[PDB]
């Protein structure tokens, strides 16, 4: 989508595993706040976009 | 001094994949190595 008609997704009920993503071509950076990348593994959440 | 390159891992140092992190008491000296250690890519 553009920027000003971005696209509204919702992550369902999933058991997420990260460790395959992070070395995927299009999710190479985790440059943010609030979560941790190395315990992503071990958290529960209520929904993610 | 230690000898290593990494990919770009550069807003970290995946890099468990060999623990040397930024609480870890040093300094960081770094350049690219696209200019001496490459290709064309």
């Amino acid at each position: 989508a553009s920027v000003y008609a971005w696209n509204r997704k919702r992550i369902s009920n999933c058991v997420a595993d990260y460790s395959v993503l992070y070395n995927l071509a299009p999710f190479f950076t985790f440059k943010c706040y609030g979560v941790s990348p190395t315990k992503l593994n071990d958290l529960c959440f209520t929904n993610v976009y | 001094a230690d000898s290593f390159v990494i990919r770009g891992e550069v807003r970290q140092i995946n890099i468990d994949y060999n623990k040397l992190p930024d609480d870890f008491t040093g300094c960081v000296i770094a350049w690219n190595s696209n200019k001496l250690d490459s290709k064309v890519s």
